[PDB]
RNA sequence: UCUCUUACUUUUAACCAGUGAAAUUGACCUGCCCGUGAAGAGGCGGGCAUAACACAGCAAGACGAGAAGACCCUAUGGAGCU
RNA sequence: CCUCCGCAUAAGCCUGCGUCAGAUUAAAACACUGAACUGACAAUUAACAGCCCAAUAUCUACAAUCAACCAACAAGUCAUUAUUACCCUCACUGUCAACCCAACACAGGCAUGCUCAUAAGGAAAGGUUAAAAAAAGUAAAAGGAACUCGGCAAAUCUUACCCC
RNA sequence: GCUAAACCUAGCCCCAAACCCACUCCACCUUACUACCAGACAACCUUAGCCAAACCAUUUACCCAAAUAAAGUAUAGGCGAUAGAAAUUGAAACCUGGCGCAAUAGAUAUAGUACCGCAAGGGAAAGAUGAAAAAUUAUAACCAAGCAUAAUAUAGCAAGGACUAACCCCUAUACCUUCUGCAUAAUGAAUUAACUAGAAAUAACUUUGCAAGGAGAGCCAAAGCUAAGACCCCCGAAACCAGACGAGCUACCUAAGAACAGCUAAAAGAGCACACCCGUCUAUGUAGCAAAAUAGUGGGAAGAUUUAUAGGUAGAGGCGACAAACCUA
């Protein structure tokens, strides 16, 4: 869950605790840091599943989906766009089922496409006076919306049903704090009738 | 382990009640009594001539008649000045080190681009 | 040559070694004279639970729970949130004295009670 | 508690009361044979005979009757890489003999597996996979090495 | 004179992008067929323009 | 085997560059800048040789003197050493006396 | 590298950096007074200028002190300005 | 012990199967007699000998291998002692 | 068939032949699968032994050796009272192993109690042949030191003299 | 064709500028990583020496106030090797760099980790694919010593003259170093890859520039002055001094302990003889089981004995039933 990684380590389209991605670089391993475009957290544009276009490639021209993005890489993975051919199922004997994985473009080779003539367009982080922060097209000029992905917990909130260990909504938000100048020790030995009578003595602090 | 993160929600549900708590014990000092850490401490010197933030330790009897804490030595006595020259000249070679390094990987970025 | 870099733990020494040392675990009493240890009983925490009976809180909550903004409590807050309507509704009716500051919850100091803040008497 | 310091008890003074406490300990399926009524525990370090008794009868309302803890030395053989060694860490287990003639057995948590939801993130390619497999495997041994793929 | 071989490697692929992710694999095909064609028994038979 | 056996990757040289192109500019300004400056106030380098050629032994001698009193401990008890050797070496050592 | 301040510079440093900046300022000075003695063991030089022998040219001279040493019973009691040689 | 050695057993030893060192090595396709030679030759001169190659022994030679002779001499080199 | 070993305590080391999986590889001086191993899992549970004592004064000449005669010199290994204070109780640590010090799975070194040959503990021979040389043994015709610096070694038991 | 070979990039070096760091909770001077009790002891001290004087005995630059000049001048000095000022003059505020290294190089460093020693302390080695390894594909092959594909053919410093043919035929005393002289049976070397040894002054020569003047203050000058080029190696001792670390082996001592079967016991620093301590002689072993053992044979074995634990005496010394013996092989 909270491992460090060795200070030059490869990301490689595993997750990086995997069992393939400790086949690949183990701690063992010393090779040569990829040299990586450095780019700001507020310059960065795409998003995990909006709709870009390819711009030079195998198919360069086509549009399609992004599925993942790697930032410690600049990569994104367009679904089934650019794409070899890999068997899954492997074996001494047999091997088959012949599936198409794909490849990752790097932040330059690939471009975001506006919804209103669904071209390749430059955009830029025009901030709204209006509070929020948002993209805006540069040739067109026409607003980009980060789309709806579903979340990283696993979960969607709409059709979630609450188990026999999950507290419900009006009691996660019900103020019961009376602010007052007790602990929380001396508070709860009061509400449960506790009660010392006699002193704690001088004690040599040094 | 059918769900392992259940553990891990456990475990910051209770930091994040446990932070709750220390907070308010937290303001409550400084209401009460205007000073922060309720281990009571000072900065003291000790045998090697490093500064440190020595912490109490809630004895019985005062300091001047304890045998224990009278053989604990916090102060410099001379002889330590000159390692002492030495480590911040080692501190001072490391953070060269890498200052330089973080020169020469910025020019190898604005060289490939 | 000894092994220097495995810490030194209540295994490891002779006989005498074993046994001075401990493992970390709080003494609740003392030795007398004849090699008897005597248990003082309040010295040993004792654990204070409560009913937990008609208790409605679980531990986890639901997702449907919206979300807020965090915001750490500080003092100036705790101050205005606890004394400050007293005091000002004392000092409208202008019976405010700045003499006698115990009966808005100050204490001038903590040497009184049991649980005094700055040396910690209390627990955890 | 553990990793909090410990009021100093002077004499005649009030009673040391642990309020929110540190301690989360471990039921554990025993290695060896036991009787009916010891009960395996693996508490942290910092927990004294005393102090399971009172916690067990506090929060569990279970009757305790006896208590036999013990040091366990974790192992430091293994080696890196680089040959530093890793220390598998040392750990305190307990043994509690429960009191009113009651008895225990560990349970069985894992068997048994009785399920068959629709899969399509994970099975549908499982059914891809099994398919393709049923399918493929018709090799002949009177071919003789052509192959099977042309009409002609 | 302490040193030891390298390469513990496998040779067979495996299902780890189910054993967490949230990127699904993009298939372009399918395993077999819907419902099988059965022709007719006679089609050579039958194998002028029709009867 | 020493030799590489693929060609390096091509080193490629900017002739026109920033610092190529005005080299030697601001050089000769004593002589047509009526000897406000001298050419070597513009020479930047260590504090202590900045104008001066020296040798291996007065070299280490100017930059003890000069610096010797802000360096690193190993670094002057390194300096200390060379000094003492090169002494060793310059007026005892060698041919041609 | 090399260190911005020389060595000798570093107790005048400590004397500005931290609680020895809130001494009053006239213990400081008296602190960086640093004055010479008058002559104990040996005897000072009368001018600035002493014509010496062999040659009949003046020559400037200076007189530099004895480096005395003074063991803790010199501050136990009053001693003169004289210590061990 | 010897005149004067002999027999048997075990270890060792030879072959088979497994694992598997160390000193040494200028390169060698590495013979004998006489003579010569930095004075004691497998490599030089005159004669003689001469298909290639395994394996087990012996120690006449390779001025044989380990230790920049420990004996002799020198150093305007050391050290102990009186 | 051997046992001159073994079981414990102390000292030392620190999981170092318990289970499952890998044994495709890796150390087994070879292999099975396990002392010259990889990962995971699980154990050593105190009554045994450590960890101790409220003060101020005061007291303590007649050894041990079956301690009983006798007999000694090197003259010895063990003790309390008066007054005040004191009424809570079983906490913590070590407990595994084929193991330590010698670079090693080393014919070496290692304190005490117990049975002085065993109820414990182990295997000198990988298989074949019966060469030379070498080492350890057994036996030998007649002679018995004739060998050798010297009765060295071995075998039997062995007297007398001298120097220091 | 196996072992193999190849890689760039982690990082590092020298400068400039700038003064730089340190409690999340708990534990850490007692046996450091230990929650908890009554003698309170406490630091201030000229360096020495190797080395040069061709020995060595006074002497021998190293000292912490910017440069240049005066100047290597006055001075000091077995007046000798060498040491060496001062009066005085003046010292243009700001710029983020490399005719530096690229895994035997550059910090020792992936690291003060592994490993060695009781301790102070010593202290390494190495990694290489690709845009994608959620592409394990078929390439990419070619190159040191060493081997295999593929052992040998009478004769001889291994080769040369050749020749129709490899050999056969004629000629030929390996290299470096030290030497009057080496094939010498005088030293060094198994081989391959990488690394590993000429640093500078006064005075002279040449080439420019200026010229009785030269030089960007100072210094020289009866053709001189300024600038440049060109030129003086590496490894190896026994030793000396200073400060730390060592009595877990061993020499002795202190504290409180433990062991010594059986027989004759004359009473006993008595006799035979176990356990134990030591090691007279022989044989094996000599890169051995062992950097001092094994087997036999031996001396002591109720004492001036042996031994378990802790502490003490440390190098200009400790200790010593004096072996100039021992003080971690
Ligand atoms: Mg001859
Ligand atoms: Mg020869
Ligand atoms: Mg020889
Ligand atoms: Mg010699
Ligand atoms: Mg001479
Ligand atoms: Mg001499
Ligand atoms: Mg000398
Ligand atoms: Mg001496
Ligand atoms: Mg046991
Ligand atoms: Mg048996
Ligand atoms: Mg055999
Ligand atoms: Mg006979
Ligand atoms: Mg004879
Ligand atoms: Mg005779
Ligand atoms: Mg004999
Ligand atoms: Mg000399
Ligand atoms: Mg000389
Ligand atoms: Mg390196
Ligand atoms: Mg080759
Ligand atoms: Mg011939
Ligand atoms: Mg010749
Ligand atoms: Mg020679
Ligand atoms: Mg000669
Ligand atoms: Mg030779
Ligand atoms: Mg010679
Ligand atoms: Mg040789
Ligand atoms: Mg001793
Ligand atoms: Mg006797
Ligand atoms: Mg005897
Ligand atoms: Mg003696
Ligand atoms: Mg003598």
């Amino acid at each position: 869950s909270k491992v460090t990684l060795p200070p030059h380590y490869r990301y490689g389209m595993s997750p990086p605790g995997s069992v393939a991605d400790k086949r690949k670089n183990p701690p063992w391993i010393r090779r040569r840091p990829v040299v990586v475009e450095p780019i700001s957290d507020e310059d960065w544009y795409l998003f995990c599943g909006d709709t870009v276009e390819i711009l030079e490639g195998k198919d360069a021209g086509k549009q399609g989906k992004v599925v993942q993005v790697i930032r410690q890489r600049n990569w994104v993975v367009v679904g089934g766009l650019n794409t070899h051919y890999r068997y899954i199922g492997k074996t001494m004997d047999y091997r088959g089922t012949m599936i198409p994985s794909e490849a990752p473009l790097l932040h330059r080779q690939v471009k975001l496409v506006d919804p209103m003539d669904r071209k390749p367009t430059e955009i830029e982080w025009r901030f709204t006076e209006a509070g929020e922060r948002v993209r805006v097209s540069t040739r067109s000029g026409r607003i980009i919306p980060k789309p709806e992905f579903p979340r990283a917990d696993g979960i969607v909130p709409e059709t979630w049903i609450d188990g026999p260990k999950d507290t419900s909504v009006e009691d996660a938000l019900e103020r019961t704090y009376v602010p007052c100048l007790k602990t929380l020790q001396e508070e709860v030995m009061e509400a449960m009738g506790i009660k010392e009578t006699r002193k704690y003595k001088k004690v040599y602090w040094y | 382990m059918p769900s392992p993160e259940r553990l891990d929600k456990v475990v910051d549900s209770m930091d994040a009640l446990d932070k709750v708590v220390q907070e308010r014990e937290d303001a409550l000092r400084l209401l009460q009594t205007g000073q922060e850490r309720a281990r009571p401490g000072a900065w003291r010197r000790d045998i090697f001539g490093r500064i440190i933030w020595h912490k109490f330790k809630q004895w019985v009897i005062p300091w001047h008649l304890n045998k224990r804490y009278n053989r604990k030595r916090f102060f410099a006595l001379p002889y330590v000045d000159h390692f002492l020259r030495l480590e911040r000249e080692k501190r001072a070679r490391i953070k060269a080190r890498k200052e330089n390094l973080e020169r020469k990987k910025a020019k190898i970025l604005l060289k490939k681009f | 040559g000894a092994d220097r870099m495995s810490k030194w733990t209540s295994k490891r020494g002779p006989r005498s070694f074993r046994g001075r040392k401990g493992r970390g675990a709080k003494g609740i009493g003392f030795l007398t004279s004849g090699w008897r240890f005597v248990q003082i009983k309040e010295m040993v925490p004792e654990f204070v639970v409560p009913d937990l009976t008609g208790f409605k809180l679980k531990p986890y909550v639901s997702y449907l729970a919206p979300e807020s903004e965090e915001t750490p409590l500080t003092a100036a807050q705790l101050f205005s949130e606890a004394v400050a309507p007293a005091i000002e509704k004392d000092f409208k009716d202008g019976t405010f004295d700045p003499d006698n500051l115990e009966k808005y919850g100050f204490e001038p100091t903590q040497e009184g009670k049991l649980f005094q803040l700055y040396p910690r008497n209390f627990l955890r | 508690a553990r990793n909090v310091v410990y009021p100093l008890y002077r004499l005649g003074g009030p009673q040391l009361r642990v309020f929110r406490t540190n301690f989360f300990i471990q039921l554990v399926r025993p290695g060896v044979a036991q009787p009916e009524d010891t009960v395996q525990f693996r508490i942290p370090m910092e927990m004294t005979r005393v102090d399971l008794r009172n916690y067990l009868e506090g929060i569990y309302n279970v009757p305790v009757a006896a208590v036999r803890t013990r040091v366990q030395h974790g192992s430091n053989k293994r080696r890196d890489h680089r040959n530093v060694r890793i220390k598998k860490p040392d750990y305190k287990v307990a043994y509690v003999q429960l009191a009113h003639g009651q008895t225990f057995t560990f349970p069985d948590l894992f068997p048994e597996k009785d399920e068959s939801p629709e899969g399509s993130a994970a099975d549908d390619l499982y059914s891809m996979l099994e398919e393709e497999r049923q399918q493929r495997q018709s090799s002949d041994p009177r071919r003789g090495g052509v192959p099977s793929w042309f009409g002609l | 004179t302490e040193k030891e071989f390298m390469q513990h490697a496998r040779k067979a692929g495996l299902v780890i992008p189910p054993e967490k992710s949230d990127r699904s694999i993009h298939l372009a095909c399918t395993a077999g067929i819907f419902d099988a064609y059965v022709p007719p028994e006679g089609d050579a038979r039958i194998s002028s323009l029709s009867k | 085997i020493g030799i590489r056996l693929t060609l390096p990757p091509p080193k490629v040289v900017d002739r026109w560059n920033e610092k190529r192109a005005m080299f030697g500019v601001y050089d000769n300004i004593g002589i047509l800048g009526n000897f406000e400056k001298h050419p070597k106030e513009l020479i930047r380098g260590p504090i202590w040789l900045r104008g001066w050629k020296g040798n291996e032994l007065q070299r280490c001698i100017r930059k003890r003197k000069m610096v010797g009193s802000r360096m690193f401990a190993d670094d002057l008890h390194n300096l200390n050493k060379r000094i003492r050797y090169l002494y060793k070496h310059f007026n005892r050592h060698g041919k041609f006396r | 590298p090399l260190h911005k301040y020389p060595v000798w510079l570093w107790k005048r440093l400590q004397l500005r950096e931290g609680i020895c900046s809130r001494l009053p300022g006239h213990y400081l000075r008296s602190l960086e007074e640093e004055r010479t003695p008058t002559p104990v063991h040996y005897r000072p030089h009368g001018a600035k200028f002493k014509i010496n022998p062999k040659n009949g040219q003046r020559e400037r001279v200076e007189d530099v002190p004895i480096p005395i040493y003074f063991p803790p019973e010199s501050q136990r009691g009053l001693w003169g300005g004289e210590g061990w040689i």
